[PDB]
């Protein structure tokens, strides 16, 4: 609600072009981040606009962050850095 | 000799004719390879009008009367040749399934999708039997056939108890639909099965008929379907006892699928919806609130 | 899975039974042999495990009566043991899931949020009502909840405007199955007497939300049971509320017919007998009953005033705009027009 309360400024300008970042505990809930992607539920997160354009960031991206440091540590330590 | 490759051949190929000229809308015209009169239709077949709500219960009362002419029928032989003018029997049947011709044209005409309306069961008995009968004339002779399809217009019953005021509640007319469904199935399974051994398999030479009533196959058929077996009467053709098995594993199947049904009737009795009478002379006086067991 | 299995047991009990009947048993020399062929041995073994028991068929070798009676109690442990398998299989039937056909030339809207009988059954009364004009506009539902025996046969008796379908608001692909997109507008009921009301304007707000986010300019008509929660609702981007994207507010609205007819007495129930769409009534008995019918026949109308009546010359023709058209009416708004 506050995102979209975001995109919905007006104070001269619009706020459409403010950044916005928004955490999300649910992936599924991207699609209503914006109006211009079309909706698609068997897209998966990475493929929809609002993650793709940076806009939206979930936890469940980081669910394969076990698998990537399992196959190489030092990637993580990366991270740490 | 026997006639009954008319009758057949006359409902298959109908039947195929049908499918063959529906799905050439889009197989032909793949990408290019009124409305007043057609809905006025779907005014009429539905039971808005009052002319809707007469239509169906003629239809019921001319199904009973045909489901009745076919046991008739069936207390006669499989098969002779007759005139038709000469008995009283083959023009009443005719009457009715020009009445029931004239329905599913209305609904034909009426029909959103003809496809999925081709695949309908009630313009399924329709026209399966109705070109035996018209046939039955251009031969001038008897064949029982299929025409114990007509039991299974009894589903609609329940349905014509909506307007008749006899029943007004809902659980009751679901138990109506319930027994009506079960009715229409075994006396349908009746009539295949008293077809089927009343005239020997072809292979055969139909040489292993076995005389069997109608009634007798019903009994059987109950008798069948408790469990019972009591081995008095079975099916001797090969194709009355693939189709004994067949039916055994589809009456099974059903019932089982029917257990919530008859949990969900049965014990959902009310308590009370009476009123008391007043024995004259005689007091009373109304406890009420808080009614526990102490 | 079941099917291969039973099947598969099925035909290698009766190939077994086959093998042991048509070679007697090895005790009597083989002089048991019955011409017995697999077909029929099929048969014995669907009319022993129904339980039908003929006795057309027997078994008439020591060998296979002991089998029959081992297997049979195999057979029925086996079926117990698969029937709670079947019995949770057969549960999962659908409904009304289907999708909703545009017709050519037809308006339709489409029903959503806290669907109940009662509900319904009043939304249907208020809108498809004999003294209004003949209401040609398709209905359609959706709900998360399969729809009870009374509410279908509710739909049957109102089969040519109203049908059912099976959805989720919040899911697209429900959306796009009973074009939203083709529909005139959107109609969201809220439950009213709900415990926590707050949640079920967030729910709502939610449902408008989803539905913009599929179809930007859509007509919206939602309940809101509070006034900062219409706030927050004024804030969706597409939410443009000029064109009729109306949020009835039940709270503020009742609140506000209490005040008015607190102000002057009795506003409130003419302000609802006006707005609803009554059939008038005439009762012959001579009691108030009859006039206060007569005066709540009145319904509410709206319509563009006309060249002769627009030239700078609005409360003027108010004066006596009434008595020569036999009717009442009240810039931006048209309230007691004066001087
Ligand atoms: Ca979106
Ligand atoms: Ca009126």
């Amino acid at each position: 609600l506050a995102s979209l309360n975001i995109k919905s400024m007006q104070f001269d300008t619009t706020g459409v072009n403010i950044p916005i970042i928004t955490e999300l505990v649910n992936d599924t809930n991207v699609q209503f981040l914006d109006q211009d992607d079309d909706d698609d539920p068997d897209t998966e997160l990475y493929l929809t606009q609002p993650f793709a354009c940076g806009t939206a960031f979930a936890v469940s991206v980081l669910d394969s962050l076990m698998s990537a440091t399992y196959f190489n540590d030092n990637i993580l330590t990366l991270i740490r850095t | 000799q026997r006639m009954w490759w008319a009758f057949l051949a006359s409902s298959m190929v109908t039947f195929f004719g049908g499918l063959f000229i529906i799905l050439l809308w889009r197989t032909l015209k793949y990408l290019w390879t009124m409305t007043s009169v057609k809905d006025w239709a779907g005014v009429m077949i539905s039971a808005q009008t009052l002319t809707g709500r007469v239509l169906v219960v003629l239809v019921f009362a001319l199904s009973i009367g045909a489901l009745v002419i076919y046991f008739i029928d069936s207390s006669n032989p499989i098969e002779s040749c007759q005139n038709f003018y000469k008995d009283f029997t083959l023009q009443i049947d005719m009457a009715f399934n020009v009445f029931f011709l004239l329905y599913f044209g209305l609904r034909f005409i009426a029909a959103n999708d003809k496809l999925w309306f081709w695949l309908e069961v009630n313009s399924v008995v329709d026209f399966f039997t109705v070109p035996p009968v018209f046939v039955s004339v251009y031969l001038n002779r008897s064949w029982l056939g299929l025409r114990f399809l007509r039991a299974l217009r009894l589903i609609q019953f329940s349905e014509i108890l909506q307007f008749l005021n006899i029943l007004k509640t809902s659980n009751s007319i679901k138990l109506v639909n319930l027994l009506s469904i079960f009715i229409s199935t075994w006396l349908t399974a009746a009539g295949f099965i008293h077809l089927v051994e009343n005239s020997g398999d072809p292979w055969e030479n139909f040489q292993n008929n076995q005389a069997l009533t109608y009634w007798e196959c019903v009994y059987l058929l109950m008798v069948t379907m408790s469990t019972v077996g009591y081995g008095d009467v079975y099916a001797k053709t090969t194709l009355g006892r693939l189709f004994m098995v067949f039916f055994i594993l589809g009456g099974l199947a059903m019932f089982a699928s029917y257990v919530p049904e008859i949990i969900e009737l049965i014990g959902n009795r009310k308590k009370y919806g009476g009123s008391y009478s007043a024995v004259s002379g005689r007091k009373h006086i109304v406890v009420c609130g808080h009614i526990t067991l102490e | 899975n079941l099917l291969s299995i039973f099947i598969s047991t099925w035909l290698t009990a009766a190939g077994f039974i086959h093998l042991v009947e048509n070679s007697g048993d090895p005790w009597e020399n083989f002089q048991n042999n019955q011409a017995l062929t697999y077909w029929e041995c099929v048969y014995l073994l669907m009319v022993t495990m129904s339980t039908v028991g003929y006795g057309d068929v027997y078994a008439k070798t020591t060998l296979g009566r002991l089998f029959m009676v081992f297997f049979i109690l195999g057979g029925l442990a086996m079926f117990a043991s698969y029937v709670p398998e079947i019995i949770e299989l057969i549960g999962n039937r659908k409904k009304y899931g289907g999708s909703y056909s545009a017709v050519s030339g037809r308006k339709h809207i489409v029903v959503c949020g806290h669907i109940t009988l009662e509900s319904v059954s009043n939304f249907l009364k208020a809108f498809l009502h004999k003294a209004r004009d003949d209401v040609n506009v398709e209905i359609v539902f959706l709900h998360n909840i399969s729809p009870n025996l009374e509410l279908e046969a509710l739909f049957k008796r109102h089969f040519t405007q109203v049908e059912f379908y099976q959805g989720s608001v919040l899911n697209p692909h429900d959306l796009a199955r009973v074009k939203i997109e083709s529909a005139d507008a959107c109609l969201i009921l809220a439950n009213k007497y709900c415990a926590d009301p707050d949640a079920e304007d967030a729910s709502n707000i939610m449902r408008v939300i989803s539905i913009k986010n599929y179809h930007p300019k859509i007509r919206i008509i939602t309940q809101m049971l509070q006034y900062h929660n219409k706030a927050h609702l004024l804030n969706i981007p597409s939410w443009n509320w000029k064109e009729g994207d109306d949020a009835i507010c039940l709270a503020e609205l009742k609140l506000g017919f209490i005040a008015q007819s607190c102000l002057a007495q009795g506003l409130s129930t003419m302000l609802a007998n006006l707005f609803s769409m009554r059939s008038f009534i005439k009762i012959e008995e001579d009691t108030w009953q009859k006039y206060y019918l007569e005066g709540v026949s009145n319904e509410m109308y709206t319509e563009y005033l006309s060249s002769a009546f627009v030239g700078l010359s609005f409360p003027t023709v108010c004066e006596l705009c009434f008595v020569k058209l036999k009717l009442l009416m009240i810039s931006r708004i048209l309230i007691n027009p004066g001087n």
